[PDB]
C-alpha cells in the first residue's frame, strides 16, 4: 500500500502528520500542523522497495528541501523583497531561519556604525506591516505569521536595548548574550552551513524539519536558559534545569532545539510509562543524534530510575569521551556525537529535586524562574496594536505589583503574571469598543481585578490606579444594561441597591469575556439572585432566551456526573454534565443556536471534580472523555460556580474562570422581608380570595415598621445560640411563619374589632419573631428575650409572655387570650415503654404547637438538643396524631449514603410522569409527608470537607428537584417536608454543618 | 545512630574497645574507660559530634566526680554557650580553677575556644586517620566526608608514607565497576591497597556485589595483609546498615585554608601543557582565587551564603573552558572583561544558585576578582598586577606562584578576605557553639 | 443498633427478593399486611427482637476499641458493663 | 516468621481450644475443621520490638525477649573487667 505508512511518521518524525504522493512518485510531507513543505526531487517508488530504502531517501531530501526553501529565500530578503511576500511561499521553518541570518547580518554591521535609529524604524515598520496583513488572512497561513512575530519582536526588542546602550562596549555586551545566527559564506555540505553563535560558543544548525510550532515569547530568562543549554553542550555535558511546575522547562527544551533547527523528543517519564519502550527510544535517539528531553525526570520509580539514570551516564559518558560505540542494554549500539540528554526536575514536597548521583558529574543543574513580568507584557501590547507598549506594560506591571504589597494578603488574591495575561487578554475585546490605549487597559483592570476584590482592598485599588494612570470620565453600555437589570428585579421581587447593582454590573461584563464564572460569598449573599436576576435581564436586551441547568456538584460521584466507565465491559454511559452537552452539540433538534446554555453547580467546587473538567476552562473549549472522546462546547453553553468558600480550589482554576467575590450580602434587611412577604402573598393567590389578600396584605404592612425591628435584630446577636446561623438568613424563618399565622385567622378578620385585630396581629408577629431569632436560643435566653421584643414594639401592643396563646371555640366563632391548657393522660401499666409515648407538658404543648405551624409554613426544622430532650417524641407525637402529615423515619450514621435517603422514600413514594412536571415524587399516599432525619449532623464528610448528604437535603429544601443518579433526569418533588434532629455540634461524634443547608431551617433548641 | 546512619555502633565494639582499657583502682580504670572511648569512637563522627560528646562524656565523668556546687556552675555555663539561660557561675576563691579558666573563655565572647576545652579536658591524643587505620585490625574502612572535599589524597600520601601500594579505583559505569571487580579479587591476593571512590552513586550494585562479596570474603583476614577504602559522603544516599557496621568508619573534617585552596587550584594547571596565551595564566589565576574565595563562602552560612552549595572542579573547568574561549575569540587587549563576569557570576558558577539574595554575592565577587586595572588586590595583603611587557609565559606563571608564597594568611582571614564582616563570623561561631551545647544538654536529660 | 437493619444488605433486586420471601413468612405466621410500608416494619421488628449482639473490649483505652464506646448508635443501645480487674478476692 | 502481623485464625489454636473424637482431635480455623496431630508444635517468631502484637495473643503467648540491650552491657562488662583483675576466682 505504501500511503498506509503515514499514520505511523508522525511517531517517527515528531515535526510531520502525513505524507504527499503522486502515487508512483513523493511530492512531500506535510506536518502537524498544517504545513505543507514540497521536496525538491520527487521520490520515485516502485512496488518491490522497502520502506527502510525509501524512507531514509525522504528523510535526506526532506533536510535538503529546507536548506534550498532557505538559501531560496534568505536570498530574496537579501534582494530587498517585503517580508509580506515572502511568507505567501515558503514555509515556516525557512523563513524564520532566513530573517535570523540577516537580522544578524543587519545588525553586525550596525554596531560598527552605530545606525540603530534607520534600522530599527525599519524593523517596526515590517512588524506593523505583518500585523495588519495577518487580519485578513487565511487561517492556516495565520499560525505562520504569528510564530514569525514572536521572532520579529525578538529582532526589534535587542536593537532597541542596543540603540540605549551608553558605548559601543554596552553593545557588544549584550549582543554576546544574544542567539546569533551565522551563515559560512565560505564553505560545501550545505546541511553544515548555518551555525549558531552565542556567549562566544557555537552550535551547528541541524536541516531537520520543525513545521509551524507554538513560538515562546522572548524573554530575557529564556536567553538565559538557552545560553546555559548551549554551556553545557559545547562541552558534552547534558542540559538539566530544575524548578518549580509552570516554569516552562521543557518548553525550553523543545524551543531550543527549534531554534536550531531539531526535533526534540520528549519523555512525559511515570505517566504510567514502560521502561522497556524507553531503552528502546535511548538506542534510537544515540543512533539518529536526536536531543531527548526527560520531562519531569524526578516522577520516576527506584527501579526504573536505577536503570534509566544508569544508561543515561552511558551517553552522556560515550559524548564526553567521544567513544564511536557505547553499549547499553547489554549490546553494542553505534553513539553518534550530535546526541544529547535533557532532564526537568520539577520539585517534590520535600524539597526541588535532585539528579541522581552518577549524572551529577554528567550533567549541568540550572535553576529556572518565573518570568519577570514586565518584558512579557510589553510584547503582548505590540501585538494586540501597541499605542504606548512600553509605558502600559510598566504600568500595569507597577499597578499589579503595587496592589500585591498595598491590599491585604487574601487567599484568592493573584496578583501574579497570570493574572496581567488575562487582563490583556480581556483587553481584546475592550480595545474593539475603545481604543488600544490605557483606557482600555485601565477599564480591564476594574473589568477582572476588581470583581475579585473585598471592601478594604476595593479602594487601594482605585486609589492605587488613579495614582499609576488616569483615563477617563464615563464608560459606554451604562444606561441600557441597566434599565434591563432594574426591570428583571423588579419582576424578581428584588430591590436594585448599591451592592446589588454593583454584582449585577460586574457579572454582566463577566460572561462577555469568560465562559466559566465563579461566584463565591457567605449563605445568603445573594448569588443565585444576581446571576439569576442577570441571566434574565440580558434575554430582554438581546432576546436571547436561556436554558438553565443548575447541578449540585457534590451530591453525585465525578462518574455520575461527567461519565462513568465499568473496568471490565468497558460500557459507557452518559453521566449528567456530558448528557446535557449531548441534547446542544450532537442533536440541536429544537432551538439552540439562539439560546443560551447556563449549567451552574451550586455546590461546594473541589479539585478532583475541576479537574474532570479542566480541559473547558482552557483555551481548548473542548471535554475530555476518560474513555472515547472530547466533546467541544459552543459560546452559548457558559458553566458558573456559586459557592461559599474557595479553600479548595488551585489558584490555576481561579485564574482560568472569572471570580467574582461577594464582600457582603447585596441587600438590606428591610428589603429581604419586602420581597420575602410578596414571595409569601404570591403561594396565598393560589389558594385564597383577591378579597382576602387584599385585606391581609394591607395588615401587615401597618402593624410592623422597620424602625422597631432593628434593635430587635440588633440585639438578637448579643444572645447565645445553639446551631449558630446568621440573622439575615433567619429572615425567611419570620415572614413565612408570620404570613401564615396571619392567614390562619383569616376568617375571624371578616368581622373583629380593628383595634382587637391589631392585638391578634401584633402578638402573632411578635411571637413568630421569637421563634425565628432566639428559638434556637436556651429559652433562658428566650424568655430575655421575650421582654427585649416587647420593648422595643410599641407600649401599648399586646405583650408577649413565655406561653402567651391565642384561643377560639369549640362550636362558636369567638376572641380570647388565654394560655397553656392540658389535656389528662392516664395510662396502663403495659402501656409504660412504648417507642409512642408522651406525658404532655406545659412545653412539651408549647413545643409541639410552634413545630406543627413551622410545617404549616412549610420550612424545613431542625430540632437540636441534647439526648432524651424529646425533640424526637415532640416532632413525632404531634404527627402521628394529624391525617395531613405522614413521617418517615431515616437515622443517620458517620458514612449514611443520599441513596439510602432514596431508599427509604420509594417505601412510602410513587413517581408520577405528568406531562405537568415532566417526572414528580409525590408522596404514594395523597396527603403531605415528613422526612424525619434523626442525627443529621452525624455523616461525615469528603476529605475536602463536604457532606453530600445534607447537601441533598439542601438540594430538596432549595430546589424542590432532584436530578436521577443512573438515569439522568429532573424530577420534582411534591409535597415533601424535610424535618431533622441533631445534637449540639460541640458535643463529641459531630460534625459542623453548611450554613448554605441550616438557612433552609427553622432551628429549635429544646 | 538515630541523628545519622553513619553513626552507628554495635555492643561489640564497646566491648572490645573496654578491653583495650585494661591490655581509686576504680576511679583510674573509670578515666581509662571514658578516655579509650573518646580516643575509639571520636574518629568515626565529625566535627560538631566530636564536640558534642566531647561536652557530653565531661559531664558524664565530672556530674558523678565532682562537687554539686561543680555540677550548677558548669550547666549554667552550658546554659549561657545554649540559649537555655545566661548566668554568672558561684564563685569561690581558689575553689574551682579549671572551670573557673572555662568561664573566661564564654565570656570573652570566644566560642569555638569554649567548645574545643572539653576536648583538651580528656587528655587523649586525638587520633589521626593513619594511627586509626593501623591499630584497626580489618581490610575494609569506609571513610564519608562533606561534598567539600575529598580524603581521596589524604590516602595518597597515607600510603606513601607507609606500605605503599594505592590503587583508586572510581566507580562509573559498566566498566568501571566490571574493571572494579576485577581489581577487588586480584588486589587481596597480592595484598596491594584499593580505594573505592564515591560508592553511593554506583550504590544499587553495592548490595548485589559488594554486599555479598565483603561478607562471604572472611578469607580476606586469610589473606595478604590488603587494606579496602571506600568514599562515601554524610550528605546523600544512605549506605546499607549492615554492611556499614561490619565496616570501620572515619569522617573526613579537614578542611583547607583559602591560600592553601589557591595553591592546590593554581598547582596542577602547569600539568596541562601549553596551548593558550600568557596573558590567560593570569586570568587562570585570577580564576584560581575566584574559586577558592567562594568554595570559602559555601561553608559559612547562614551568615556568608544562604544555603550550603556546593562548587566543583567541574565549575573551575566550564570557568576556565570559557576564559580560552573569550582570549581566543578576543584581542589581546583586556577590556572583554565585562562579560567575562557576567558569565562567570550568571550561568557557570550562578546556575545552581536559585535565591536572588545569592545570586548577587557570585557577582559583587566576579566585581573584584575579575575587573580590575593595574592593581586587584585580591585580598588585603596580596596585589596581583597584570602581566609585564616582558611577556614571558614561563616568567609569570614562576611569578604568580611566587606571590602565593610571598603571602601568609592571616588570623582574620574568613572575614579579611572575604569581604563579610568580623562580626558576622561571631554571630555563626556562636550558632554552632548553640548547636553543640543543646544537643549535649539534651542528651544528659535523656538518660 | 440506631436502626435495627443494615439497609445496604437489602437493596434493588436483593430488595425485592426480601420483600417476596417477607410476604411468604408473613403469612405463614397467619397476618396478611395491607400496604410495602406495614411488612418492612414487621421485618425490623423481628430483627430487634431476635438479634442480640454482644461486644467484648479489652482494653477500652485502645483508641480502635474507644471508638466503640464513642459511636453514638452503640453507646446508646448498648448496655456498657465493666469487668476490668479481678479483685484480689476474686482472685 | 513475622508473629508482628497476626491473623485471626490460628486464633483457636493460640487459645488451647479443641473439639475432641474417639481418636481424632479437631481445631477449626476459619471454616475448615482439621485434625490436629500431637506431634504438632507452634512457635511464633518476630523481629522488630517496635511492632505491637494483638492483646488476644499478648495475653495467651509466652513473651520471650532474645535481645541483646543495653541492660546486657553492664553484665557483660563485669565479666571482662574480672578476668583483667581477679583472674584466680573468676577461673574457679
Amino acid at each position: 500500500h505504501h500511503d498506509q505508512v503515514s499514520k505511523f511518521m508522525k511517531k517517527m518524525f515528531g515535526s510531520i502528520e502525513s505524507i504527499i504522493f503522486l502515487e508512483d512518485f513523493i511530492t512531500g510531507v506535510r506536518s502537524v500542523e498544517g504545513e505543507v513543505l514540497n521536496l525538491n526531487e520527487k521520490i520515485e517508488l516502485k512496488d518491490s522497495i522497502q520502506a527502510q530504502e525509501w524512507l531514509n531517501i525522504l528523510d535526506t531530501e526532506i533536510k535538503l528541501s529546507v536548506f534550498t526553501q532557505f538559501r531560496d529565500c534568505l536570498g530574496q530578503i537579501k534582494d530587498g523583497t517585503d517580508i509580506e511576500v515572502v511568507v505567501s511561499k515558503y514555509i515556516f521553518q525557512a523563513i524564520l531561519l532566513s530573517a535570523q541570518v540577516m537580522w544578524t547580518e543587519l545588525v553586525e554591521k550596525c554596531l560598527q556604525t552605530n545606525q540603530f535609529s534607520k534600522y530599527w524604524k525599519e524593523v517596526d515598520m515590517k512588524i506593523k506591516g505583518l500585523l495588519d496583513k495577518l487580519n485578513k488572512s487565511s487561517d492556516n497561513v495565520k499560525k505562520k505569521i504569528e510564530a514569525l512575530l514572536v521572532e520579529y519582536l525578538h529582532f526589534n526588542n535587542v536593537i532597541g536595548q542596543l540603540k540605549n546602550c551608553s558605548t559601543k562596549e554596552e553593545a557588544r555586551l549584550l549582543w554576546a548574550k544574544v542567539q546569533k545566527f551565522y551563515q559560512k559564506n565560505d564553505t560545501l555540505d550545505d546541511l553544515n552551513s548555518v551555525f549558531i553563535s552565542q556567549s562566544g560558543y557555537l552550535l551547528q544548525y541541524k536541516f531537520e524539519y520543525i513545521g509551524i510550532p507554538e513560538r515562546l515569547i522572548y524573554t530575557p530568562l529564556l536567553l538565559i536558559g538557552f545560553a546555559t543549554l548551549t554551556d553545557s553542550l559545547h562541552q558534552k555535558y547534558g542540559g538539566c534545569f530544575f524548578g518549580p511546575a509552570g516554569t516552562g522547562k521543557t518548553e525550553t527544551v523543545k524551543a531550543f532545539g527549534q531554534n536550531l533547527g531539531r526535533v526534540v523528543v520528549v519523555f512525559n517519564c511515570d505517566d504510567s510509562f514502560d521502561y522497556q519502550v524507553l531503552s528502546r527510544l535511548l538506542v534510537g535517539i544515540t543512533q539518529i543524534g536526536a536531543w531527548g528531553c526527560f520531562d519531569e525526570f524526578n516522577r520516576l520509580d527506584e527501579k526504573v530510575l536505577s536503570a534509566v539514570s544508569a544508561n543515561i551516564q552511558q551517553i552522556q559518558n560515550g559524548l564526553q569521551v567521544g567513544k564511536s560505540h557505547i553499549t547499553l542494554l547489554e549490546e553494542e549500539t553505534p553513539l553518534s556525537p550530535h546526541t544529547a540528554v535533557f532532564i526537568t526536575l520539577n520539585p517534590g514536597y520535600n524539597g526541588r529535586s535532585e539528579l541522581p548521583e552518577n549524572l551529577k558529574k554528567s550533567f549541568r543543574e540550572f535553576s529556572m524562574k518565573s518570568p519577570q513580568s514586565g518584558t512579557i507584557a510589553e510584547m503582548i501590547l505590540q501585538i494586540m496594536g501597541f499605542e504606548d507598549s512600553k509605558s502600559l506594560a510598566s504600568k500595569i506591571v507597577h499597578f499589579l505589583e503595587l496592589l500585591s504589597s498595598k491590599c491585604s494578603s487574601m487567599n484568592h488574591y493573584h496578583f501574579g503574571l497570570r493574572t496581567l495575561k488575562g487582563v490583556l487578554r480581556n483587553c481584546s475585546p475592550l480595545i474593539s469598543e475603545f481604543g488600544e490605549g490605557e483606557k482600555t487597559v485601565v477599564e480591564s483592570l476594574k473589568r477582572v481585578i476588581l470583581p475579585s476584590l473585598g471592601d478594604t482592598d476595593e479602594l487601594v485599588f482605585k486609589d492605587e490606579l488613579s495614582k499609576i494612570f488616569d483615563s477617563a470620565g464615563t464608560p459606554l453600555n451604562s444606561k441600557a444594561i441597566v434599565q434591563c437589570l432594574k426591570d428583571a428585579g423588579q419582576r424578581s421581587g428584588f430591590s436594585m441597591s448599591e451592592e446589588f447593582l454593583k454584582k449585577c454590573m460586574q457579572f454582566y461584563y463577566m460572561q462577555k469575556t469568560q465562559q466559566a464564572l465563579i461566584l463565591v460569598g457567605k449563605a445568603g449573599c445573594g448569588k443565585t439572585a444576581t446571576w439569576k436576576t442577570v441571566i434574565d435581564a440580558m434575554a430582554i436586551f438581546d432576546g436571547h432566551a436561556n436554558v438553565v441547568y443548575v447541578i449540585d456538584t457534590k451530591v453525585l460521584t465525578k462518574e455520575s456526573l461527567y461519565g462513568s466507565m465499568l473496568k471490565a465491559t468497558l460500557e459507557w454511559r452518559d453521566g449528567l454534565f456530558t448528557s446535557i452537552l449531548r441534547r446542544v452539540n450532537d442533536d440541536i433538534t429544537g432551538t439552540f443556536k439562539n439560546s443560551r446554555i447556563w449549567v451552574v453547580f451550586d455546590s461546594d467546587l473541589d479539585p478532583e471534580y475541576v479537574e474532570a473538567m479542566n480541559s473547558v476552562l482552557d483555551d481548548n473549549k473542548i471535554l475530555t472523555l476518560p474513555n472515547g472522546e472530547r466533546l467541544p462546547i459552543p459560546p452559548n453553553f457558559r458553566i458558573l460556580f456559586e459557592t461559599d468558600n474557595l479553600d479548595h480550589t488551585t489558584p490555576a482554576t481561579i485564574t482560568r474562570c472569572g471570580l467574582l467575590w461577594f464582600s457582603t450580602d447585596v441587600c438590606s434587611i428591610s428589603s429581604k422581608i419586602d420581597h420575602l412577604l410578596n414571595k409569601s402573598y404570591e403561594a396565598l393567590d393560589n389558594k385564597l380570595s383577591m378579597f382576602e389578600l387584599d385585606k391581609l396584605k394591607d395588615l401587615i404592612s401597618d402593624s410592623f415598621d422597620m424602625a422597631s425591628l432593628t434593635n430587635i435584630f440588633t440585639c438578637s446577636n448579643d444572645l447565645v445560640h445553639i446551631l449558630g446561623v446568621r440573622t439575615f438568613n433567619k429572615l425567611e424563618t419570620a415572614v413565612q411563619l408570620a404570613v401564615h399565622l396571619i392567614s390562619s385567622y383569616r376568617q375571624w378578620f371578616q368581622n373583629l374589632d380593628d383595634k382587637s385585630l391589631k392585638d391578634v396581629i401584633t402578638l402573632l408577629i411578635k411571637r413568630s419573631l421569637l421563634y425565628a431569632l432566639a428559638g434556637d436560643s436556651t429559652g433562658e435566653s428566650q424568655r430575655a428575650f421575650i421582654q427585649t421584643i416587647n420593648t422595643y414594639f410599641g407600649h401599648d401592643s399586646q405583650e408577649l409572655s413565655d406561653y402567651s396563646t391565642i384561643v377560639i371555640a369549640n362550636d362558636k366563632l369567638s376572641f380570647s387570650s388565654f394560655c397553656s391548657e392540658i389535656p389528662s393522660v392516664s395510662l396502663e401499666a403495659h402501656e409504660v415503654m412504648r417507642p409512642d409515648i408522651v406525658i404532655p407538658t406545659i412545653d412539651t404543648i408549647k413545643h409541639e404547637k410552634i413545630f406543627y405551624d413551622l410545617l404549616n409554613s412549610k420550612r424545613g426544622i431542625i430540632l437540636c438538643g441534647p439526648p432524651g430532650s424529646g425533640k424526637t417524641m415532640i416532632m413525632n407525637n404531634a404527627l402521628r396524631n394529624s391525617s395531613l402529615y405522614d413521617v418517615v423515619g431515616i437515622n443517620f450514621s458517620k458514612d449514611t449514603t443520599t441513596e439510602h435517603i432514596l431508599s427509604a422514600l420509594h417505601r412510602h413514594t410513587n413517581y408520577v410522569t405528568t406531562s405537568k412536571g415532566l417526572t414528580l415524587l409525590p408522596k404514594s399516599d395523597i396527603k403531605n409527608l415528613v422526612l424525619f432525619c434523626d442525627e443529621i449532623n452525624l455523616p461525615k464528610l469528603d476529605k475536602y470537607g463536604s457532606q453530600n448528604v445534607v447537601l441533598f437535603l439542601r438540594q430538596l429544601m432549595e430546589k424542590q428537584g432532584f436530578w436521577k443518579t443512573p438515569e439522568n433526569k429532573w424530577v420534582t418533588i411534591e409535597r415533601i417536608h424535610i424535618v431533622g434532629a441533631c445534637n449540639p455540634p460541640t458535643d463529641p461524634g459531630r460534625i459542623p454543618m453548611s450554613e448554605r443547608f441550616t438557612r433552609h431551617a427553622a432551628i429549635l433548641y429544646l | 545512630g538515630q541523628f545519622h546512619w553513619f553513626y552507628g555502633i554495635s555492643i561489640g565494639q564497646f566491648l572490645s574497645c573496654f578491653k583495650r582499657v585494661f591490655i581509686t583502682r576504680v576511679d583510674e580504670i573509670l578515666w581509662l574507660l571514658y578516655q579509650e572511648v573518646y580516643c575509639q569512637f571520636s574518629t568515626a563522627l565529625d566535627k560538631k559530634f566530636k564536640m558534642i560528646m566531647a561536652m557530653t562524656m565531661f559531664c558524664l565523668y565530672k556530674f558523678d566526680i565532682e562537687s554539686e556546687q561543680y555540677k550548677e556552675a558548669v550547666l549554667t555555663m552550658i546554659g549561657v554557650l545554649s540559649e537555655s539561660s545566661d548566668g554568672v557561675p558561684k564563685l569561690t576563691v581558689d575553689t574551682n580553677n579549671d572551670l573557673r579558666y572555662l568561664w573566661d573563655y564564654v565570656t570573652t565572647k570566644s566560642y569555638i575556644s569554649a567548645l574545643n576545652w572539653f576536648k583538651n579536658e580528656f587528655f587523649v591524643d586525638e587520633w589521626n586517620i593513619a594511627d586509626v587505620v593501623a591499630n584497626s585490625d580489618n581490610n575494609y574502612f569506609t571513610m564519608a566526608s562533606e561534598r567539600d572535599v575529598d580524603g581521596t589524597f589524604k590516602l595518597i600520601e597515607l600510603a606513601k608514607a607507609s606500605k605503599e601500594s594505592l590503587k583508586i579505583i572510581p566507580l562509573g559505569s559498566i566498566e568501571n565497576l566490571n574493571y572494579a571487580q576485577e581489581e577487588i579479587s586480584k588486589s587481596k591476593i597480592e595484598g596491594g591497597w584499593i580505594l573505592l571512590q564515591n560508592i553511593q552513586m554506583s550504590l544499587s550494585w553495592v548490595k548485589t556485589y559488594l554486599h555479598k562479596h565483603v561478607e562471604e570474603t572472611k578469607a580476606a583476614e586469610e589473606h595478604e595483609k590488603f587494606k579496602m577504602f571506600m568514599t562515601c559522603h554524610l550528605t546523600g544516599d544512605k549506605l546499607p546498615a549492615p554492611l556499614l557496621q561490619r565496616t570501620d568508619r572515619f569522617v573526613y573534617e579537614d578542611i583547607p585554608g583559602i591560600l592553601d585552596t589557591v595553591k592546590d587550584l593554581w598547582g596542577s594547571q602547569f600539568f596541562t601543557g601549553k596551548i593558550s596565551g600568557v596573558w590567560s595564566v593570569y586570568c587562570t589565576f585570577l580564576l584560581s582565587w575566584f574559586h577558592a574565595l567562594i568554595t570559602a563562602r559555601t561553608r559559612l552560612v547562614p551568615h556568608g551564603f544562604s544555603k550550603k552549595y556546593y562548587f566543583n572542579d567541574c565549575d573551575f573547568q566550564f570557568a576556565s573552558v570559557y576564559l580560552e574561549n573569550v582570549l581566543a575569540t578576543n584581542s589581546t587587549n583586556n577590556i572583554p572583561w565585562a562579560q567575562v563576569r557576567d558569565h562567570i557570576a550568571t550561568i557557570v558558577y550562578g546556575g545552581k544558585i536559585d535565591e536572588e539574595k545569592d545570586l548577587e554575592v557570585v557577582a559583587k565577587l566576579c566585581a573584584h576578582v575579575f575587573c580590575g586595572s593595574d592593581n586587584l588586590q585580591i585580598v588585603p595583603g596580596v596585589r596581583i598586577p597584570q602581566p609585564l611587557l616582558q611577556q614571558s609565559e614561563e616568567e609569570e606563571r614562576a611569578r604568580l606562584t611566587a606571590i602565593l608564597s610571598n603571602t601568609i594568611e592571616p588570623a582574620d582571614s574568613l572575614s579579611s578576605w572575604l569581604q563579610l564582616p568580623r562580626e558576622s563570623i561571631l554571630n555563626y561561631e556562636r550558632l554552632q557553639a548553640k548547636e553543640v551545647a543543646s544537643s549535649t544538654e539534651q542528651l544528659l536529660q535523656e538518660m | 443498633l440506631a436502626n435495627a437493619d443494615i439497609p445496604d444488605l437489602f437493596q434493588g433486586e436483593e430488595y425485592d427478593k426480601l420483600l417476596n420471601n417477607l410476604r411468604n413468612k408473613t403469612r405463614s405466621l397467619g397476618l396478611l399486611l395491607d400496604t410495602e410500608q406495614e411488612l418492612y416494619d414487621w421485618f425490623v421488628g423481628e430483627i430487634a427482637k431476635n438479634l442480640h449482639v454482644v461486644f467484648t473490649i479489652c482494653d477500652p483505652t485502645n483508641n480502635k476499641s474507644s471508638a466503640m464506646i464513642s459511636s453514638p448508635a452503640l453507646f446508646n443501645r448498648c448496655i456498657i458493663n465493666w469487668m476490668g480487674d479481678w479483685d484480689t478476692k476474686t482472685m | 516468621q513475622d508473629g508482628e502481623f497476626f491473623d485471626p485464625i490460628i486464633s483457636r489454636l493460640i487459645s488451647r481450644e479443641f473439639n475432641h473424637a474417639g481418636n481424632r482431635v479437631t481445631v477449626e480455623i476459619g471454616d475448615h475443621e482439621v485434625d490436629v496431630s500431637g506431634d504438632f508444635k507452634l512457635f511464633i517468631h518476630s523481629c522488630d520490638p517496635s511492632g505491637d502484637i494483638p492483646i488476644f495473643l499478648r495475653s495467651r503467648v509466652r513473651l520471650v525477649h532474645f535481645v541483646t540491650n543495653k541492660e546486657s552491657i553492664e553484665t557483660r562488662i563485669f565479666d571482662i573487667t574480672l578476668t583483667e583483675e581477679n583472674a584466680e576466682m573468676q577461673r574457679k
